[PDB]
């Protein structure tokens, strides 16, 4: 069986070796950390293939990215994020599926957040879910094939609302209307929204709000005229 | 850049030079400044008893470029009128703020931003203190001559021109840079009842 | 062609092109360009003599017909030219596999 | 730190070598990449064993975003932490020597460069996306500043105009601002 | 066993390099399995159409995408002609596999070269580049397929390190 | 070329509207009402665009003047030339029939600390509400649909234009 | 060059862009000031170029009260041949070894999703204008002008006479 | 200077043959020919290339000129020179006595789509087609051999030119011209 | 036991030199200093932070002394906080030599003005070093 395999490879294999990705590949923790290209998809589609066989034994998925491609430099293609999106969903009656929220998800990493399983979705106290526009910006090519390309940003604007309305259990039109702007989520209220099942909160709470900030300030006199110093708190 | 706006652009403020009217140009360097003095010190020869009006647009500049434009203002014998029209910065609206008391005229759709003067510093250890305390010089000079130009208090000019301060002409005549507004009276239009 | 004569294996889409070879910049005077003329002459006196080994033709015969212009050859049409002799062991259509089944 | 070291029998890397001994070692900015290594190295050393950590840290700055994403994992997991101070902690590396190990355990040499000031951030475009992302910038603002303030027992008013102007701290004073705990001494 | 289990991504690369993996996976004496995902293009429609008739997949988030073969031509104007030539005996060459392997005439198939057109995963199984749709349920048989095929040569690997222990 | 009808007052508003090329504008402009200040002034717009603070210097120095005002509009207007196609006075506002109008907001810029993107942010957020404020004014729509109108890009043809109140006649008539 | 604005004749060369295209529409309007009944030769040699440049110069050629007559020099692609086909007819000259090539015009899409959508409904209407006024400048049907606009077609000045494009050529 | 050459009637194509430097020659031509079309026009061509499209501009200029014009072939005539050198009239066409003349075809760069390729690979095959045909005409020889001739890449000394076809006078007594 | 390094810099930052000065005193055993060829000025605060009675010196070798250097750009106020901070840097290096050359410190602070250069020979004199290998 595989698990005198575990312990015989981080002898020999795993452990003298000084990969951080090797020792994470034999604890069931797959980690995306980069940002997705050709060469992030296939690793997680190889790294995919190879935790389905050996167990049924739940895998833990960490999502820690900002997508494909910030908006301050250049944009590629949206599809290898359904890619890895259409690998995971089969698993779920084969193996469980932990997905966390670490860090940031910009764009496609909050379609991979809500890909797990229902009741083992989470995400951390201060983390960012932002629901971008994507993407290919670039169009200066000849004018006959645009028209084919308002097909292609209709239909995939459709389809990832469908796959974002099959694991949110939303209105399709609604997922469109957060599409017009970058709209910032809080993970406080993204499990109304439906996009994760709980916040895991930390053992000791020290995060204090700022709502007393407000002293209750009284209304100045009609007969004053007020400065026009800039608001700087 | 296009050279047959060059020759269209030297004429029109050559015409208008003729009718005493200078212009500030671009950001406020070495180059332009000598040529800016050269043109204050030649409209008194037809008369210095006559106003000189000043178009000021300057998206920003440096500091001792600026400091030579501001003391031939205040010293020739004609008032200086300066116009503030599209966008001033900390220099330009020190430039419209060093005309004469009264006569410093303006647009109501302008915008007026003061700040302390942007700055570097570069060498040795004791450079860069020594280069630091002519910038807290020149903070020093920018904010005492616009207390006495708009009539505040000292501790107000150093809390709202420590960072971007963007004025509308509006609220700038409150504060004490523009004078007055220049603007044509409108026909009062048949409102909702 | 240079290979066993027999056995040249070759994809049925690929792409042949015989063209006599060029040299890099070279900045001479005129006895260098006389010496850079004698090493082409040696490229296609050599180029030839392998062809008419593969193809068995005449030495003449190869300079004209594959290293005199910049052309390109076909799977089908080259192995009546003498190129290339079979396609490679173990080829068959996956629609001729489902005409078996 | 290029050439290697050895655990009890074997050749392995001085930074590795620290890593089977509970030390996690810093000593470049805070990037994307570099933060993606650490908090998969905080959850690996989480799943081993449950004792104290140790982080040193020679960060000179960085950004906002990879530097919360190790914030947040010294919180999540359920052992405990102590960030210790050599060198120089800048910018956002200033940040996480008070993240944990509030009860006594930032430590500092005598002779570290402190540095803290409010974070940054860019984006153009658009003038209406423009209004979100300086919502965003805003709330990265505040809430950095509500953790420095409960780490340090600082009043949140005073963090706010002080720490948006440039602030560098020596650590004499930093003992009596509550950045950290002891100083370390000679030996 | 002896098949061969590839997946197909690619969004660009040039024309040549589909038709050599299309008959890589010809000569394979065993069958092969293509599972398409993302998109299509013409490096990777070949590449979809090499395997085994009947094993085709493509997942409704794929998109099938035909594409002219594109080249950089620079010379005389006697080479111009020569290579120029070889771009219409290329689009004899890819309409020719689309016409044996998706029950097609030629002429249908050449009236769709001379534009890029993208296709869907319902314009798939209608064209006959696919057999059929990759929804959820077939794809559970894709995963118990891989795991016959992984756990017969990892058999033998559970043998190697019980005798090594 | 351009100076042999400068003395009829002919304004050409060419290129990208830039601190140079703006400036170059309003320099010209107080030239024409200082010589006779009771003839109109006629201003030809081919412009795909320019700055924020640069467009605007063109809009008030137009009203500066004391005479009459035409303005017409060439090509292709973007968010620059067009605000200053409606600029002028009501009844002179003339369009050709195969020019483009594009309805845009304008951009920003900001580079230093998340308080000096605020300071952009309330400084843009300004120059928004105010030109809404002016287009409704010779145009006599309400805030409500001119704030949607430039939300979006909208490359609007001269046969709605009439309509909408931003242009006043078509030259040609067809 | 500046005889040949003594003469009547503007030059329009290279490709049009925007800076060209207000320094075109100045020339025509000291042309007809100075005389409303002589005509204008102009002298087309374009590559290409914007398609708002080439439009700002088709409509007010329309507005000039006297007849115009365009006379090709070399060659012109996709642009300057719109300008040919706008001329009086009867004016419309060419060289007998010219050529013309009638394709749509280039354009970029840059921006959002939603923006690159909306400005090709504008490349959209650009061609349903430019392939519109075409058809009623050439006499030929609307199904005949978007058929060969779509690829790059060369014609011949010999064959551009029966298909509409000029109306006569200069031999001599 | 050049505008003493200008009253005289004497014009130069000095340099690379572009899309600006044509029309300056056209425009010139035309303005000599409506002054006085009984006067000859000399030329004077030193051209190392050119584009075929601005090059064939020039020679229907010439055409389009009543008056009779005059050529001169001085420094350079590669490829688009040569054929503006024979172009005017026969027996008043004179050059250098060692001056070089090129006769090869152009050339021209292709890229795009597939259906693009095709269209500029046979425009510039219907270029070469027309520029053999044109070039056969004032020479006297037939199309077979001078469809072959502009297919090497080699130069022409002035003296086998003359019993070409291509040029008819040489400046100096024809003497003076070195193999 | 006993730590042996090689002291051989010609350039860098002097925070570096900050940063390997206090990781020695870490050390609880005596450290042996061996300077070659060049030392700069962040290779001689970790020449003057050894041990004393250990710290040698080649016949050749030199020891280069000057005060921090750094790179100032931006708004008014920051320029004003850093120049704060490397005056106390400046400083704080002075007293770094002051605990091993046992001289009077605004006596430093002029060789600290400019930079100063030592041979093998008064290297020994100034308290750099102990003696010569």
């Amino acid at each position: 069986r595989k698990l005198s395999h575990l312990r015989k490879k981080l002898w020999k294999e795993a452990g003298p070796p000084p990969d951080l990705a090797t020792r994470l590949f034999s604890e069931r923790i797959m980690y995306l950390g980069m940002p997705i290209d050709s060469s992030v998809a296939e690793l997680l589609t190889a790294q995919l293939f190879v935790l389905v066989q050996e167990a049924p034994d739940p895998i833990f998925f960490y999502i820690n990215s900002t997508g494909i491609a910030k908006s301050t430099t250049k944009f590629g293609n949206e599809h290898e994020a359904i890619a890895v999106y259409s690998m995971m969903k089969g698993v779920q009656k084969y193996c469980p599926i932990y997905t966390l929220c670490v860090g940031n998800a910009f764009g496609e990493a909050a379609l991979l957040l809500s890909a797990g399983s229902p009741g083992k979705r989470a995400a951390l106290r201060s983390s960012t879910i932002m629901l971008r526009q994507p993407l290919q910006r670039l169009g200066g090519m000849q004018a006959s094939d645009i028209d084919i390309y308002r097909k292609i940003t209709r239909e995939k604007t459709a389809t990832m609302a469908k796959y974002l309305a099959a694991c949110t259990k939303k209105t399709e039109e609604q997922i469109m209307t957060d599409f017009t702007r970058p709209r910032y989520f809080n993970p406080y209220e993204a499990v109304s929204y439906g996009l994760i099942d709980t916040v895991l909160e930390p053992k000791e709470e020290r995060a204090v709000f700022k709502d007393w900030e407000k002293m209750g300030s009284e209304i100045a006199d009609l007969g004053l005229w007020d400065d026009e110093e800039q608001p700087l708190p | 850049p296009n050279p047959l706006v060059i020759e269209r652009f030297q004429g029109v403020v050559s015409q208008l030079f003729q009718q005493r009217i200078v212009r500030l140009g671009g950001a406020v360097d070495d180059d332009m400044a000598n040529l800016l003095v050269a043109q204050l010190l030649y409209l008194d020869s037809v008369d210095n008893k006559r106003d000189i009006t000043m178009y000021v647009n300057s998206p920003g500049g440096s500091v001792t470029a600026g400091m030579a434009v501001f003391d031939t203002m205040r010293h020739i014998r004609p008032d200086v009128s300066t116009c503030c029209i599209g966008l001033a910065a900390s220099m330009g609206a020190f430039i419209l703020a060093s005309g004469q008391a009264g006569k410093r005229y303006s647009l109501p759709n302008s915008r007026i931003m003061i700040h302390q003067p942007l700055g570097g510093a570069q060498g040795q250890a004791t450079d860069i203190e020594i280069q630091a305390n002519e910038i807290l010089h020149h903070k020093l000079t920018l904010n005492g001559y616009l207390a006495q130009f708009t009539g505040q208090s000292m501790e107000t000019i150093t809390k709202d021109t420590d960072r971007d301060f963007f004025m509308s002409p509006q609220e700038a005549i409150e504060y004490g840079l523009v004078d007055a507004i220049i603007s044509k009276p409108q026909m009062l239009q048949s409102r909702e009842v | 062609s240079a290979g066993q004569k027999g056995h040249r294996y070759s994809f049925p889409h690929a792409k042949i092109s015989t063209a006599p070879p060029v040299m890099n910049r070279v900045f001479g005077q005129a006895v260098d360009a006389q010496l850079q003329a004698n090493e082409l002459d040696y490229a296609t006196k050599y180029y030839a003599a392998i062809l008419a080994r593969s193809t068995g033709k005449d030495l003449e015969t190869c300079q004209k017909q594959y290293l005199s212009r910049k052309r390109y050859f076909s799977v089908k049409e080259a192995y009546e030219e003498g190129l290339v002799d079979k396609l490679v062991p173990g080829f068959m259509l996956n629609r001729f596999r489902k005409m078996q089944k | 730190c290029r050439p290697p070291g050895q655990r009890q029998s074997e050749w392995v890397d001085l930074w590795e070598a620290y890593t089977y001994q509970k030390v996690v070692f810093i000593k470049e900015a805070i990037t994307e990449d570099v933060a993606n290594n650490m908090i998969a190295l905080t959850l690996y050393l989480d799943s081993l064993d449950q004792k104290r950590i140790y982080y040193w840290l020679n960060v000179p700055g960085g950004d906002v975003v990879p530097t919360l994403a190790l914030y947040d994992t010294m919180q999540y997991v359920r052992s405990k932490t102590a960030t210790v101070c050599y060198g120089l902690c800048l910018g956002m590396g200033g940040f996480l020597l008070t993240a944990g190990g509030e009860k006594g355990y930032r430590f500092a040499m005598p002779h570290s460069i402190l540095m803290m000031h409010h974070p940054s951030g860019a984006s153009r475009g658009q003038a209406s996306e423009m209004h979100i992302e300086s919502r965003e910038l805003v709330r990265m603002r505040d809430y950095l500043s509500l953790l420095t303030s409960n780490a340090t027992g600082q009043p949140y008013d005073r963090v706010i105009r002080e720490l948006s102007r440039n602030k560098w701290m020596d650590p004499k004073q930093a003992i009596e601002y509550g950045m950290i705990d002891k100083v370390l001494t000679t030996p | 066993s002896k098949k061969v289990f590839m997946i197909i991504n690619s969004f660009g690369g040039s024309v040549g390099n589909g038709i050599t993996v299309h008959d890589a996976l010809q000569f394979i004496k065993a069958g092969s399995l293509t599972l398409a995902l993302g998109v299509a293009a013409s490096a990777a429609s070949l590449a979809l159409a090499g395997g085994t008739i009947g094993e085709r997949y493509v997942t409704e988030g794929c998109h099938t995408m035909i594409h002219q073969p594109e080249g950089g031509l620079n010379g005389q104007a006697s080479d111009i002609w020569i290579d120029s030539q070889e771009i219409m005996k290329i689009r004899l060459d890819v309409a020719e596999i689309y016409s044996l392997s998706t029950y097609r005439p030629r002429h249908k198939i050449l009236r769709d070269l001379d534009r890029d057109f993208y296709l869907t995963a319902m314009e798939t199984i209608y064209y006959g580049l696919a057999d059929e749709i990759a929804t959820n349920e077939v794809m559970h048989s894709i995963v118990e397929m891989t795991n016959q095929v992984w756990s017969y040569h990892d058999s033998k690997q559970e043998r190697l390190l019980e005798s090594r222990a | 070329p351009f100076g042999l009808l400068l003395r009829q007052r002919i304004v050409f508003l060419g290129g990208e509207v830039e601190d140079f090329g703006a400036d170059a504008i309003i320099s010209q402009l107080l030239l024409l009402d200082s010589q006779d200040p009771t003839k109109d002034i006629k201003i030809f717009i081919n412009s795909p665009g320019g700055s924020v603070t640069a467009g605007m210097g063109i809009y008030d120095a137009m009203m500066l003047c004391r005479a009459d005002v035409n303005t017409y509009c060439f090509g292709l207007a973007a968010s620059m030339g067009a605000f200053l196609l409606g600029a002028g006075k009501r009844g002179k506002r003339n369009s050709m029939p195969n020019s483009r109008i594009m309805i845009h907001q304008p951009l920003g810029g900001a580079s230093g600390q998340a308080v000096d993107i605020e300071i952009q942010a309330k400084e843009i957020m300004y120059h928004k509400a105010n030109l809404n404020r002016i287009m409704a004014d010779y145009c006599q729509q309400p805030l409500s649909k001119i704030e949607e109108d430039t939300d979006r890009d909208r490359y609007m043809s001269p046969l709605e234009a009439k309509e909408y109140g931003l242009i006043d006649h078509i030259i040609g008539g067809e």
